[PDB]
């Protein structure tokens, strides 16, 4: 549901992990407590992969992916590419992307159906995203920011956006993304909402300093909320 | 949780001592003189403060 | 008067004198501790240093950031022909 | 029908409803007494 | 171990060799020695420097 | 606040004027200190790619000027040695300003960001466009 | 005399010498030395050396891969060096009369003597040094043309670079390849010693498998590893 | 009003409902109970005065069904328990006291600390 945990002592989970519908990715330098958050709740449905991208531990911001495909940047080595093609299932396709804009997570905000990309991305990538992910690509900015992946968490049900966002432009994106959108803060007043948390259909994991009113806004738009063991025995 | 039969067993080694005023040494509670030589075997002893 | 701004000493005092060595073959001052359960083997070897070259290896050190990662590094190649025994010498222990 | 039912922000600290844009999304009655105050001075 | 080609002329760069340059317009330049590097700072054109691979492809040497 | 980082070549002493990569109104930053620096007689404490410096704004918005506030280096002109082998260097120096926790005040970063800064600081990699 | 050593004589050394003729040095005079033995039952130590008179002792019988050793030699020398580069002291400012690469204050008035701890110019280099904990990576045989080859490299080459080791020649012999610098320059007689203490920490117990060896030319900015691929890259030349 | 639930942070398990909550709302504010008194070793001697906090930072609930194997097995007078899925210290049980942070007393206490737990409404969403 709405579980909270943290990597080593940092609240942000979207930097250090990439959660999709059919798989999950985590960085290698984690404690036993951080790994046990995903293992206890995902179970054996989707494969959890320990990986690194380009010699880094920031794999949630370097990669871009959904149910059908994964996009990795150029500096990902052949040893790390061969490891991912084994642990992930045969349904997903992994493709290395030649970019000037290396960090694909900040650039691409995507789901099963509709993706928003950075406006200065080139045309040879727009052909590549739509054929790998199988997603319509729409060049658009969140009202004041070009980094659409960092400031806008998105799932299949809903999407949380940047707090300083006009209502007149949320109705533009909801017309475009075909999902309802709510603005808010995560991690006790951090405007970077896509890097603080992750989301798929059946799970959404955020930081430990996310307050209780903030957690209500998250699970509401994503619609992941829903007892005999509790009772009175005196 | 401490079962105060055992708390009285441990306080004899920790709390029920006496302290010399000059050299701050830990002394037995029935003593009259400090056993060290760097305080000159002084006899100004105080009980150790209880919690 | 005092030094007015403290600073550590330049140089090391356990390496005095800086005088020229007695021979180009430096002596071995000390050999490892004898363990008489093990079979007979030598304790050192003589060789001639040739040069340096560069190496690449997969670093295997868990909990590091460069775990399962390639690193380059500098190695030294010492030319090592086989060495032939021509005698033995036994030392007794005296109080001097 | 694009529906953006958002109530732009709620708050950070308390559960009180709608605040505005431009920052300070903290429900001003909170920040008057709760957060630090960041005065940090002697007053006598 | 990947062997990257030299961006100036044509040369091959075995690992642990030569410099790398990240220009402010987000483009990565590789150089095998200070010859092809210091000719890059002087704004020379490698289609007119004779010993390069890019020249010898242009005249089909 | 600063985790483990492998030593890279020090290119920015006290008195350096590096650029300002973010969009917080400031134009350049003047380095006056490096957090966690050493101690040696007559030695200027120096910064590196990814260190945290105390810095002031000499040019930009007048609200940001005349106060000392911490900052994080994101580019460097002195060439450094990565462990995998290569010597690389950017074209100019750059820094972004931050709170002493390490969170960033600006919204985005223009220009590339060095990779050893994106691993060390979680907020800078969130706002980075291009990572090397 | 061998019955004399078996009865008395707590420790036993063995006089060895290298074979200088299998070496590109110009010297013809071999280097004699001693090596202590660490076997058991000192009657058995001299029974080992009885069998090995005028017998060769290999390299791989002594050392093996991934072992921590010490390297003992005589340093590169530099002759008479000044007080700044010898001890690393501070240079005086520019405005000083009669010399700035010096040390200003030798001592105080009392005691009226120059102490032994001041910095003072003299010989630098050519000293005996011991450097511990150098990790062996490769012990290659002599009659083996896959010295530079590796399991991930698969090209047939020696570790002698193109044009040979600069100022040395040819490694057509056994060799020891160890991590990091050894005291003493090239052509220098170097003693490699077993480790005095058993090391555990994390770095002695690591096992290495190499990816690639650099056999490009050391004679300056070398851009090719083997001459079989210099000819394939450049093509047919005039000569 | 409507019934509510108290879900555990990092466990996401419903620890206690409403139809509970013996909230004891007023503190006394007088000098003997509303202030925190630290005496001395002897002679009823006050060394410290501490003012009580704003709101009672606990939830005093009835002993519930999931608490029963910790309360039957090794029954003692004081201790602590956890969420049944994360083993994190949520609240302690004590048959003595531990008034509130804000201070009264209670009864024999089953306190559920409001740090590292939070309170959500049991009904549908507010739909803001």
């Amino acid at each position: 549901m709405a579980t909270r945990t943290q990597f080593e002592n940092s609240n942000e989970i979207g930097v250090f992990s990439k959660l999709t519908n059919t798989y999950c990715l985590v960085a290698v330098g984690g404690s036993e407590n951080f790994y046990s958050a995903f293992e206890a709740e995902l179970g054996d449905a989707i494969p959890i992969v320990h990986t690194t991208i380009a010699g880094t531990r920031i794999i949630g911001r370097m990669t871009a992916g959904n149910r059908r495909g994964l996009l990795v940047p150029t500096q990902t080595t052949d040893q790390e590419l061969q490891h991912l093609r084994n642990s992930l299932p045969d349904s997903v396709k992994i493709q290395r992307v030649e970019e000037r804009l290396s960090a694909l997570g900040n650039v691409i905000c995507c789901n099963d159906y509709v993706a928003l990309v950075h406006p200065d991305i080139d045309r040879e990538t727009e052909e590549l995203i739509s054929d790998v992910l199988g997603v319509e690509v729409f060049r658009q900015t969140i009202s004041g920011n070009i980094l659409v992946g960092s400031y806008c968490s998105l799932s299949n049900q809903g999407g949380l956006v940047h707090p300083q966002t006009s209502v007149q432009d949320q109705e533009e994106l909801s017309s475009l993304l075909q999902v309802p959108l709510v603005a808010g803060t995560v991690n006790r007043g951090s405007s970077v909402v896509g890097a603080g948390m992750v989301v798929n259909d059946y799970l959404a994991v955020t930081g430990l300093d996310t307050t209780a009113p903030e957690l209500s806004v998250i699970e509401s738009i994503f619609r992941l909320q829903d007892e005999s063991i509790s009772g009175n025995l005196r | 949780i401490i079962e105060p039969s055992l708390k009285a067993l441990a306080s004899k080694y920790n709390c029920d001592k006496s302290v010399c005023r000059k050299c701050y040494a830990r002394l037995p509670p029935r003593a009259t003189n400090c056993r060290k030589r760097k305080c000159g075997h002084t006899n100004q002893l105080r009980p150790k403060k209880k919690l | 008067s005092h030094r007015k701004y403290e600073a550590p000493r330049h140089g090391h005092l356990g390496f005095l004198p800086r005088k020229r060595a007695a021979s180009i073959r430096a002596r071995v001052k000390a050999f490892p501790k004898d363990d008489r359960s093990k079979p007979v083997a030598l304790t050192s070897f003589l060789g001639y240093k040739a040069g340096m070259t560069t190496i690449v290896r997969d670093l295997d050190r868990p909990g590091s950031k460069f775990h399962k990662r390639e690193v380059v590094e500098a190695v030294t190649v010492v030319d090592t022909p086989p060495v032939v025994v021509v005698g033995v010498v036994g030392y007794v222990e005296t109080p001097r | 029908h694009q529906h953006q039912n958002a109530a732009t922000l709620l708050c950070c600290n308390c559960g009180t409803p709608i605040d505005g844009s431009t920052g300070l999304v903290m429900c001003y009655d909170c920040i008057k007494l709760t957060v630090d105050i960041t005065q940090g001075i002697p007053r006598e | 171990m990947k062997v990257e080609i030299d961006s100036f002329s044509g040369a091959k760069i075995y690992p642990g060799r030569g410099t790398l340059f990240v220009r402010g317009d987000s483009k990565i330049f590789r150089f095998q020695n200070s010859k092809s590097a210091s000719l890059f700072k002087q704004r020379k054109n490698p289609r007119r420097i004779a010993w390069t691979v890019l020249f010898r492809k242009h005249h089909k040497k | 606040a600063q985790g483990t980082k492998f030593r890279i070549s020090l290119g920015l002493p006290v008195g350096a004027i590096m650029n300002c990569a973010d969009n917080s109104g400031a134009r350049n930053l003047y380095i006056i200190a490096v957090k966690g620096s050493g101690s040696r007689l007559n030695r200027l404490p120096a910064a590196s790619l990814g260190d945290m410096v105390m810095a002031t704004v000499k040019k930009g918005k007048p609200e940001l000027r005349k106060k000392v506030m911490p900052a994080i280096v994101v580019r460097q002109a002195k060439s450094w040695r990565r462990r995998d082998g290569v010597f690389l260097y950017f074209e100019d120096n750059a820094g972004v300003i931050a709170n002493p926790k390490g969170e960033m005040k600006g919204s985005a970063i223009t220009g590339p960001v060095g990779k050893e800064c994106a691993d060390l600081w979680p907020r800078v990699a969130s706002n980075s466009g291009v990572v090397v | 005399e061998l019955a004399r050593i078996k009865k008395y004589a707590s420790v036993v050394r063995v006089l060895v010498h290298t074979q200088i003729r299998k070496t590109p040095l110009a010297q013809k005079k071999a280097h004699l030395a001693e090596i202590q033995l660490n076997g058991g039952s000192i009657s058995e130590k001299v029974d080992w050396a009885r069998e090995h008179f005028e017998k060769t002792v290999a390299v791989d019988s002594v050392f093996e891969q991934n072992e921590m050793i010490d390297a003992i030699a005589v340093t590169k020398g530099h002759g008479f060096e000044g007080v700044t580069h010898r001890w690393g002291t501070k240079k005086l400012p520019r405005k000083t009369h009669r010399g700035l690469r010096k040390v200003a204050c030798i001592g105080a008035w009392h005691p009226a003597h120059v102490m032994w701890s001041v910095a003072r110019a003299g010989q630098r280099g050519y000293h005996s040094r011991t450097s511990i904990n150098h990790k062996i990576y490769r012990v290659g045989k002599g009659d083996d043309e896959a010295n530079g080859a590796t399991s991930f490299d698969r090209t047939k080459k020696t570790i002698t670079p193109m044009g040979g080791f600069v100022h040395y020649g040819e490694i057509k012999n056994d060799f020891i390849m160890v991590k990091g610098c050894i005291p003493g320059n090239r052509k220098r007689i170097v003693t490699l010693r077993k480790s005095l203490y058993t090391n555990t920490s994390r770095k002695a117990l690591e096992e290495v498998s190499l990816k690639w060896i650099d056999t490009a030319s050391k004679f300056g900015k070398g851009r090719f590893q083997t001459p079989a691929e210099k000819h394939a890259f450049m093509g047919t030349l005039k000569k | 009003s409507k019934v509510t639930a108290v879900r555990c942070k990092k466990c996401r398990t419903k620890l206690a409902l409403s139809t509970s909550f013996i909230a004891h709302d007023p503190p006394s504010k007088e000098s003997s109970e509303g202030h925190f008194i630290k005496r001395a070793a002897n002679s009823h001697r006050i060394i410290d005065i501490q003012e009580s906090q704003a709101n009672c930072s606990h939830f005093f609930i009835e002993p519930l069904k999931w608490m029963q194997p910790e309360l039957q097995g090794k029954q003692e007078l004081e201790g602590k328990f956890s969420c049944p899925g994360c083993s994190s210290k949520v609240g302690g049980y004590n048959w003595k006291g531990s008034r509130c942070s804000c201070g009264k007393w209670v009864i024999p206490a089953i306190h559920l600390q409001t740090s590292k737990v939070d309170q959500f409404p049991l009904q549908s969403t507010a739909l803001p």
